[PDB]
RNA sequence: GCCUUGUGUUGCUCAGACAUGCGCCUAAGGAGAACUCCGAAACAAACAAAAAGGUGCGUGACGCACUCACGAGGGACUGCCAGUGAUAUACUGGAGGAAGGUGGGGAUGACGUCAAGUCCGCAUGGCCCUUAUGGGCUGGGCCACACACGUGCUACAAUGGCAAUUACAAUGGGAAGCAAGGCUGUAAGGCGGAGCGAAUCCGGAAAGAUUGCCUCAGUUCGGAUUGUUCUCUGCAACUCGGGAACAUGAA
């Protein structure tokens, strides 16, 4: 495995001299180091934002997206492309957050588009920008996990289905980052939490409702939901309820693989002694708490075509009709910038690069990011 | 050019098989089709909806074509008469929707008027005067 | 024009084993002409009256169809039908399709509007 | 664990481990796990509440040594009534109309009975 | 041209390299199913394609290292079987080398039970260094050729 | 309806009009179902050559008459 | 397993239907239940599937 | 609302009227019926 | 039509219609041979056959349309052979045989 | 297999245009200052059409450019060039072309040989039977089972098995029939019938691709054998039919 030694050696030698950081038409390839994500400009379109890997994991501790990890393992550098599509979305949500002193911004945005265009990376960069603004950001990088795996028990009052393992993992990924703000905030409803069936341990004997203390914080509520496996589902529902009444800081709910909540789940219910019936995703309690876009809060839902969800309606239920947006593929200048970036990262040889070569690869892959990335070492 | 007189216009289709050999009966002999335009009848919207529900797939929306086909009788003129009787029965049943519309509109209006403190005192005074 | 004849008309469908174009003189006069796909039916028979399984002969039966359009107004349909009843087409069977329009009487149903 | 009348292996997943019970196959195992509300888990990770639920759920189907005894008893009663099927069962011949000229080797045995000593 | 349409569109290859790619894809295809073996071959090429080098020139060198120049044939003279040597032509050298490469890769697949791309790249990389099972097959064939060199002039072709 | 099979069992016509008293005679009707009113009776069932004597018991109810009269002889090879 | 009559391949080889294969009605019912529709909706669907 | 009630009550009663107009046979409970075997031709003569 | 790079197969995107990279490579080969990539807007309607048959039909159609647009690229396309219609089709099954050429197993003794 | 020419409905209708029907999701009240207003209402309605915006499925008018269907033809002949050769017949290369040397495939099968096969398809010379070797019905057998051989199907698996999603055909068949949608049953089935004697109406192609599970096991490989519960055809499924459900799980 001494193959990669030469590439790593030449890459470590290439950082000693800064005259190689030139892109298309000789423009400097990367952003100036003094620029953060909140201050990105029009003039930064077509450049590459450098990151730190440990700092990126600190800002996003719920888990890096598969597209980001796939780009990182092949580019060997924590950098991401800055595009116009992310800037306009950021301007949309900044206008929604605080109006300045004909384009109506939209609160709830669904990101649809061609497969492998970068919806996960755009949503992750938006979540990074919002957490740099210090908002209350609930990030779900894998919406498939909410419907797949674990136990399922029917609620004896509502008729919906309870999933305690996912209900506690949601809270763990929330409080892994949002602990110091949830220490500050306070709850606005003090009704008792009605207990439910535990993950394989059944119904708690003696305890029917957990009473809420007068001085309880959102952190106290979520820690109760984590510590008790008979309360996780109702704590998730309650947490969704208090996420809409907070007035101190802006609150954003970002979901990846949002299309998985509109189809069947893994679980099945016996409806006949010789038959079984599949369960829709809408019948889950934690999905039912979060799926509807008929509210006043800032929601982003990014579809995924890599997961085999299939065909859905153009008029989806419980969402506004105009909520869908198209996330376009690469254009010519974006392809030129990413080709020169891969030239800089030495994914291709210096003696075979040409305008015609990268134009051929771009025209074959039709602007697909993963297909372009997998094709460019075969450039001759 | 269309027919004489005035009224809605029908369109007929009929088949005659000229088989050789002195045996004349062919199964394609007895099928008759008739086509009509729904909007020429001038029915109301609720009457048209009841017609569409009563019809199913004999109605074609791109052409507004109601087409009735009869093969259930042994002779061509019998199937033609059956087609016309069916058309008249369809129009007669489709016209009934106005009465049901009026009845449930009056039911909704009277449900609205029962829950009103202003109208109930006047109604009770008028029924108290005549007892 | 070359658009489709829609209205009062006659359509003749002629089915045959041979091509009707071989004897074109027996066809009725017409405004339009068209042809349908040919249809074949395959038979595979043993050659021998006893065990010669791998020796087969293959025959077929082929059907041919032609479509004729005649424009005719309302008065002369009963005149044309008398002659169309008595034609002699060579090795064929023909199909008389009639397109005509009448009007609707509204009087016994107008009470229901 | 001892469910029904057979051993369920602790290291195996439950959906394939539950098929060890006589009378439980590929589809009844799926029905039983969907009744318990469990997708799939190892048999050593089962809680005692799920164990008594699994025992009461499996007890809703005929299974185990009583099913074996029932099958043996009805095969015996066919022999005792001595119909054609009982005669075939006693002679060890196929009883569902299959040919016996060449291909009845599962009911009869290996071709170790060989030659036949003449043409 | 039907094989490796991607490597034909991203052109700049000669007939010998096109023949090499077509052979390496089609030799192990069974029942007319090309997609799985073409994906395996593409990812085996891609394993050092992301680390500079010219992988097709590496394949040319690797095949040239296992091309055998002489082979044997069984010839019957007066009832006894002799083992007559003979010269191998330019197509048959290529086909024998690629067949030995794929045979050794699949036997390594059965032995270690790992990914087939890993096995194919392992055998090609080791054949680049003048060792391995395919090179030992070449030297064994040359041993059988050079043991029976006295029995040439029994050649009929 | 509590019927598990929608169709009546088959019994031949010369049984349908005499019932039990046509049940102490030779029969040729191998395709007739053995009815629960036929118990405790002796019949002679045709097997192609002879008449097998069979006494109807509880164990034969629901089967056919011909299930108990074998047609082919069990063979013992040389 | 084209000879296993309990599997989809075996049912297709036998030319029949069952729990394993299922007719067109099963696909229609499943696609009606997937997109959140009443079961009396006429086939084909009067929507745009994207 | 009024719109759904007016759009839904006008299409009722059609089930028996359609069968009366078109001569259909109505079997609401799905029992086995001889209609399916009496609706076919009598191929005796042909034979 | 002279354009910017759009390519539609039966009202769908060709990345959607041919998700394999090799079908798209075979479709873009005639453009890359005559060096006119990034100059065209192509709309095609395809039918019948399988997948490689459809790809070959679309490729031959593109080559013929390019020659109709400007006849001086015939010498470019003829060397790669993009103007030769492939005449090879499915051969019929012969009686007394299992397939077109495969016969039944022969018994000699 | 390629190209002309003529005909264009049940077939095609691409781009660029004109007009239209039906179903949805919203919120919407008549009159004199640029129909606006300042006029009427108590309560939400959108009603006889008209009156807004997002849309989904289509149709007509113009055509028949294009695909396709059909009728008639063209084109490929060593025709042309160079060489080898015996200036012949040919052989080896090239140009042009959709196709190059027999373009692919089918049909077509000499004199006679095997006293080849068929008297149980049929017709026939000779012999033979005639209360029977002739004619009818019921029931059985041609499906037996120490064994041997031939032709096939399914497999012994990871280039794979299974589930979910998603693509792409051709030949044919349909009145003793094919049967869309819908209801009912775990399922085979059951009820009912939009259209169609059919370029018009009627039946999810599979391998393939995407995601996930399985991880070398006699297995989530392979489905023989067997039990119970049913179903279809039929006067009738015991010997002796097809199919379903659950279980059993050989080699
Ligand atoms: N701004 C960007 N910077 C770097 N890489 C990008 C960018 N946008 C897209 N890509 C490339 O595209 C690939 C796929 O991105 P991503 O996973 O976001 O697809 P997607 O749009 O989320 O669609 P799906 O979720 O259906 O795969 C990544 O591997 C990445 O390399
Ligand atoms: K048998
Ligand atoms: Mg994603
Ligand atoms: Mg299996
Ligand atoms: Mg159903
Ligand atoms: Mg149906
Ligand atoms: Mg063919
Ligand atoms: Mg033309
Ligand atoms: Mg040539
Ligand atoms: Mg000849
Ligand atoms: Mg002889
Ligand atoms: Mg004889
Ligand atoms: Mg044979
Ligand atoms: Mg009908
Ligand atoms: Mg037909
Ligand atoms: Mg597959
Ligand atoms: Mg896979
Ligand atoms: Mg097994
Ligand atoms: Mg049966």
């Amino acid at each position: 495995d001494d193959l990669e030694a030469g590439r790593a050696k030449r890459l470590a030698d290439d950082e000693k001299t800064p005259s190689l950081d030139v892109g298309p038409n000789g423009r400097p390839l990367f952003t100036p180091r003094d620029v953060t994500l909140s201050k990105l400009s029009q003039k930064d379109i077509g450049s590459y934002f450098n990151f730190d890997e440990a700092a990126l994991k600190a800002v996003l501790p719920e888990g890096l997206a598969s597209g980001i990890e796939d780009e990182f393992k092949e580019s060997w550098r924590p950098a991401l492309l800055v595009r116009k599509s992310f800037l306009d979305l950021r301007d949309n949500f900044r206008r929604i957050a605080d109006p300045p002193m004909g384009v109506k911004p939209k609160k709830q945005i669904i990101l649809d588009g061609p497969v492998k265009s970068g919806k996960s990376i755009a949503l992750a960069m938006l979540v990074h920008w919002a957490r740099d603004e210090g908002w209350l950001v609930l990030y779900a990088p894998k919406g498939r996990d909410w419907t797949h795996g674990g136990y399922f028990y029917k609620n004896q009052h509502t008729g919906f289905w309870d999933t305690p393992l996912q209900a506690e993992s949601i809270l763990k990924d929330f409080v892994k980052f949002n602990e110091p703000r949830l220490r500050e905030l306070r709850c606005n409803v003090y009704d008792p939490i009605v207990l439910g069936e535990g993950a394989g341990v059944g119904y708690l004997k003696g305890q029917e409702t957990m009473p809420i203390p007068e001085d309880s914080t959102l952190y106290d509520l979520v820690q109760m939901g984590i510590n008790s496996t008979h309360a996780a589902v109702s704590v998730v529902v309650r947490l969704r309820k208090e996420l809409s009444l907070v007035k101190d800081v802006p609150v954003l709910i970002a979901i990846d693989q949002y299309n998985n909540w509109f189809t069947f789940s893994e679980f099945e219910e016996p409806v006949t002694p010789r038959s079984c019936r599949p369960i829709h995703a809408r019948e889950l309690t934690t999905v039912n708490a979060f799926r509807s876009m008929m509210h006043d809060d800032m929601m982003v839902g990014a579809f995924s075509h890599s997961t085999a969800v299939g065909k859905l309606r153009k008029d989806l239920p419980d969402v506004p009709a105009d909520a869908r947006q198209n996330f376009p593929r690469y254009s010519l200048d974006e392809a030129e910038a990413v080709c020169y970036y891969y030239l800089r990262q030495r994914l291709v040889r210096r003696e075979v690069f040409s305008e015609e070569n990268w134009k051929k690869i771009y025209y074959l892959a039709n602007g697909n990011g993963a297909e372009m990335r997998w094709l460019v070492p075969f450039m001759r | 050019d269309d027919p004489p007189g005035k009224g809605p216009i029908l369109r007929w289709q009929s088949r005659i098989v000229f088989a050789p050999g002195g045996d004349a009966w062919h199964p394609k002999n007895r099928k008759v089709k008739l086509s009509v335009t729904v909007k020429e009848l001038g029915l109301s919207k609720h009457q048209a909806r009841r017609l569409r529900e009563l019809v199913g797939k004999r109605y074609d929306s791109g052409k507004d074509e109601l087409t009735i086909t009869s093969e259930r009788f042994e002779h061509r003129e019998e199937n033609r008469k059956d087609c016309l009787r069916t058309l008249y029965g369809l129009i007669e049943e489709a016209a009934k929707a106005n009465k049901i519309a009026e009845d449930i509109r009056t039911a909704y209006v009277k449900q609205r008027l029962q829950a009103n403190p202003a109208f109930m005192q006047k109604l009770q005074a008028k029924i108290m005067r005549s007892k | 024009s070359t658009s489709k004849i829609k209205g009062t008309r006659i359509c003749i469908a002629i089915r045959s084993f041979d091509n009707p174009e071989k004897e074109a003189w027996c066809l009725p006069p017409h405004s339009r002409y068209a042809a349908m796909p040919d249809t074949r039916t395959l038979y595979t028979v043993l050659r021998s009256p006893h065990v010669d399984k791998k020796s087969r002969e293959q025959f077929e039966m082929r059907f041919k169809k032609r479509f004729l359009v005649i424009k005719a107004q309302s008065h002369e349909l009963s005149n044309k039908l008398f002659w169309l009843k008595r034609y002699r087409i060579l090795g064929a069977q023909y199909e008389l399709q009639f397109h005509c329009k009448t009007r609707l009487d509204m009087s016994p149903v107008l009470g229901s509007k | 664990i001892r469910v029904g009348n057979a051993e369920v292996p602790n290291h195996k997943p439950l959906k394939t481990g539950l098929q060890e019970v006589y009378g439980i196959g590929r589809r009844k195992s799926h029905q039983v796990l969907c009744g318990l509300g469990i997708t799939n888990k190892l048999a050593r990770d089962l809680t005692g509440k799920e164990l008594i639920d699994l025992r009461e759920e499996v007890g809703m189907h005929q299974h185990g040594d009583e099913l074996r005894r029932r099958v043996g008893s009805e095969i015996q009663r066919l022999v005792e009534v001595d119909c054609y099927r009982g005669s075939r069962h006693r002679h060890g011949m196929p009883c569902r109309g299959q040919r016996t000229k060449t291909n009845a080797r599962t009911k009869k045995g290996k071709r170790v009975a060989i030659a036949g000593k003449k043409k | 041209x039907x094989x490796x349409x991607x490597x034909x569109x991203x052109g700049g290859l000669d007939g010998e390299q096109k023949l090499l790619i077509k052979k390496l894809v089609n030799f192990r295809m069974k029942e007319g199913k090309r997609t799985r073996v073409r994906a395996i071959v593409y990812q085996t090429f891609h394993r050092p394609a992301r680390t500079e080098r010219d992988v097709i020139k590496l394949m040319v060198d690797a095949v040239e290292n296992i091309k055998p120049i002489c082979e044997v044939a069984k010839v019957g003279v007066a009832g006894t079987i002799y083992d007559v040597p003979g010269i191998v032509a330019r197509d048959r050298q290529q086909t024998l080398a690629i067949r030995w490469i794929l045979e050794a890769a699949f036997k390594r697949r059965i032995s270690y039970r790992i990914s087939l791309e890993k096995c194919s790249f392992a055998e090609i990389l080791d054949a680049y260094q003048k060792r391995g099972s395919a090179r030992r097959k070449r030297e064994n064939l040359h041993g059988l050729a050079s043991t029976n060199r006295s029995f040439a002039h029994f050649r009929w072709w | 309806m509590s019927r598990s099979v929608w169709k009546d069992p088959f019994v031949d016509a010369f049984l349908m009009k005499k019932k039990n008293a046509a049940l102490n005679r030779k029969i040729w009707s191998r395709r007739s179902t053995i009815l629960p009113e036929y118990v405790d009776s002796a019949v002679r069932i045709y097997n192609g050559k002879t008449h097998v004597r069979c006494k109807i018991t509880e164990g034969k109810v629901g089967h056919k008459f011909g299930e108990f009269a074998f047609t082919r002889k069990v063979k013992k090879h040389a | 397993g084209r000879g296993d009559s309990k599997t989809k391949k075996g049912k297709r080889f036998k030319g029949s239907y069952g729990n394993s294969r299922g007719k067109k009605q099963k696909m229609i019912e499943r696609i009606k239940d997937k997109l959140e529709l009443p079961r009396s909706t006429p086939w084909p669907l009067p929507f745009k599937l994207i | 609302s009024l719109k759904n009630l007016v759009t839904s009550a006008v299409t009722v009663g059609v089930t028996e009227a359609r069968a009366r107009i078109f001569g259909h046979m109505l079997n609401p409970t799905g029992q086995r019926s001889p209609h399916k075997i009496l609706r076919k031709k009598l191929f005796g003569d042909k034979v | 039509v002279p354009g910017k790079g759009k390519f539609l197969v039966n009202d769908k995107e060709f990345d959607v219609y041919f998700p394999m990279l090799d079908h798209r490579a075979a479709l873009l080969r005639p453009l890359a041979e005559t060096k006119t990539l990034g100059s065209w807007d192509i709309n095609c309607t395809v039918t019948g056959g399988g997948t490689t048959g459809q790809v070959g039909a679309i490729q031959l159609g593109i080559s013929r349309a390019l020659q109709n647009w400007e006849p001086d690229m015939r010498t470019a396309l003829r060397a790669a052979g993009f103007l030769t219609r492939d005449s090879r089709v499915v051969e019929r099954k012969k009686p007394g045989k299992a397939k077109a050429r495969k016969s039944f197993q022969w018994v000699k003794r």
